[PDB]
């Protein structure tokens, strides 16, 4: 029940704004923790969002006049009206926790223990418009059938911008699923993969549905993965 | 002193840093903060405005 | 924009002790204390293992520790296992309840069994040819140590135009991943005879040879 859930994801264009949200469940945000860690894979990170309510002088000398945010305690949800979003802010944030000093966890000590996070949202600020992903069913081959374990999937290719989420059989296939991250093309396009190692006897008899979802473009494709039936 | 939406104009201090002396009034918004080494307090958790 | 010095590449044998540091200045030597060390399997939110440097986390194996003096450091990671090949950071103060920390020490655990890279090569689908596109999907999984260079052989010809390979990403079985793509046209796909994807993993080579659709 107690969980931080990110919501309010959509497409942002240069000159526009969007209202993000981190909703706590179980514990009310009136007397709880919220730390907005901004992560870019491979490099260092930064904690930026300075909103501890009461509205006094506490800010960081890097985002002056850019990140504006409000407080709503009783609703157990916080909204992030991140105005003037720059195109160089491609990162998935996480709202998290900390530890102070008051209660039984610390009677003598300092604190500072981020311990409960969210799952993040996928918001891309791109000058160009969003494009629907192209799903190409990668069919099993003769070697996969004769090898005992068949490899099949559906390549998501030439979609801009991110993201694309691939699920199998609407959650009815979990064993062997492995998702290969998107590639950065020279032209800026993306291509990811999702391969599940299935029994070779289930080819044709068991239907293989891959659900490809792209939220900013609002496209859902339920692609069928079929064997090579010439 | 009883409003339908609640009374918010009045305030109350549950706890204070140091002890008291007879016939004393404090005019400081200083903070209550767990043990020793104060926080100084701006509406966050595990200290006490 | 604010970034402090850490030793990025650290490695140690299992059962040994390694030291992790993160740099500060003279405005951080008199009498503060705020240092909590991180732990990240790459690609997801961190994990808490060490905080309150010389004291007790609630539920944590007591094989890890920290030690504190002057300009002489330790996050002392001892009793190394196969699951310690993870990213690390610290925390620190910046003055007036502000914050800063270091640049991501990455630990690599040696003395692990080397596994051959499992390579699967997928030719483009029939409707992809109908879409006037061709993509050679090479997928390399379960390889360690992760030093792989994806090579393409279009009828024993090294082709580098249109080759895009991902960075090595950690997998579930203490190994890394790779997904390479060669983007060609259907005219160039059905002109050549065969297509082979090869990798050079610690000298070992695993090749997958596919052919265009017969019908």
């Amino acid at each position: 029940e107690v969980q931080l859930v990110e919501s309010g994801g959509g497409l942002v264009q240069p000159g526009g704004s969007l209202r993000l949200s981190c909703a706590a469940s179980g514990f009310t945000v009136s007397s709880n923790y919220m730390s907005w860690v901004r992560q870019a894979p491979g490099k260092g990170l930064e904690w930026v969002s300075a909103i501890y309510s009461g509205d006094s002088t506490y800010y960081a000398d890097s985002v002056k006049g850019r990140f504006t945010i409000s407080r709503h305690n009783p609703k157990n949800t916080l909204y992030l009206q991140m105005n003037s979003l720059r195109a160089e802010d491609t990162a998935v944030y996480y709202c998290a926790r900390l530890v102070g000093a008051l209660t039984n966890i610390v009677v003598s000590g300092d604190g500072g223990a981020f311990d409960i996070w969210g799952q993040g949202t996928m918001v891309t600020v791109s000058s160009a418009s969003t494009k629907g992903p192209s799903v190409f069913p990668l069919a099993p081959s003769s070697k996969s059938t004769s090898g005992g374990t068949a490899a099949l999937g559906c390549l998501v290719k030439d979609y801009f911008p991110e993201p694309v989420t691939v699920s199998w059989n609407s959650g009815a296939l979990t064993s062997g699923v492995h998702t290969f991250p998107a590639v950065l093309q020279s032209s800026g396009l993306y291509s990811l993969s999702s391969v599940v190692t299935v029994p070779s006897s289930s080819l044709g008899t068991q239907t293989y549905i891959c659900n490809v979802n792209h939220k900013p473009s609002n496209t859902k494709v339920d692609k069928r993965v079929e064997p090579k039936s010439c | 002193d009883s409003k339908v939406g609640g009374n918010y104009n009045y305030l109350y201090r549950l706890f204070r840093k140091s002890n008291l002396k007879p016939f004393e009034r404090d005019i400081s918004t200083e903070i209550y903060q767990a043990g020793s080494t104060p926080c100084n307090g701006v509406e966050g958790f595990n200290c006490y405005f | 924009s604010y970034e402090l010095t850490q030793p990025a590449s650290v490695s140690g044998s299992p059962g040994q002790s390694i030291t992790i540091s993160c740099t500060g200045t003279s405005s951080d030597v008199g009498s503060y204390n705020l240092v909590s060390w991180y732990q990240q399997h790459p690609g997801k939110a961190p994990k808490l293992m060490i905080y309150e440097v010389s004291k007790r986390p609630s539920g944590v194996s007591n094989r890890f520790s920290g030690s504190k003096s002057g300009n002489t450091a330790s996050l002392t990671i001892s009793g190394l296992q196969a699951e310690d090949e993870v990213d690390y950071y610290c925390c620190s103060y910046a003055g007036s309840s502000t914050w800063v920390f270091g640049g991501g020490t990455k630990l690599t655990v040696l003395s692990q069994p080397k596994a051959a890279p499992s390579v699967t090569l997928f030719p483009p689908s029939s409707e992809e040819l109908q879409a006037n596109k061709a993509t050679l999907v090479c997928l390399i999984s379960d390889f360690y140590p992760g030093a792989v260079t994806v090579a393409w052989k279009a009828d024993s010809s090294p082709v580098k135009a249109g080759v895009e390979t991902t960075t090595p990403s950690k997998q579930s079985n203490n190994k890394y991943a790779a997904s390479s793509y060669l983007s060609l046209t259907p005219e160039q796909w059905k002109s050549h005879r065969s297509y082979s994807c090869q990798v050079t993993h610690e000298g070992s080579t695993v090749e997958k040879t596919v052919a265009p659709t017969e019908c």
